[PDB]
């Protein structure tokens, strides 16, 4: 039971760490999308290729 | 070693997700280089007069 508990805890910790990294990436994309909604939809942008 | 491989098979799929993570990083590096440098459609050239 100790062996199985250690293995399942290691796998679940790996899942939580991967979810945290993906959450950071998704938060960066959502910040970019919020900037685009504030600057393209609500105004006219002079930034090139934006 | 065959005995180490037989014991490593019992741990499940840690190595598959490690390989998937490294493959994702290796694809993302080329995506970074392509999205930074390849922003031009045609390869321009300067005239022979300098």
């Amino acid at each position: 039971i100790d062996r199985l508990i250690t293995g399942r805890l290691q796998s679940l910790q790996t899942y939580v760490t991967q979810q945290l990294i993906r959450a950071a990436e998704i938060r960066a994309s959502a910040n970019l999308a919020a900037t685009k909604m504030s600057e393209c939809v609500l105004g006219q942008s002079k930034r090139v290729d934006f | 070693s065959t005995e180490c491989s037989n014991l490593l098979l019992q741990y499940g799929s840690f190595c598959t997700q490690l390989k998937r993570a490294l493959t994702g990083i290796a694809v993302e590096q080329d995506k970074n280089t392509q999205e930074v440098f390849a922003q031009v459609k045609q390869i321009y050239k300067t005239p022979p007069i300098k």
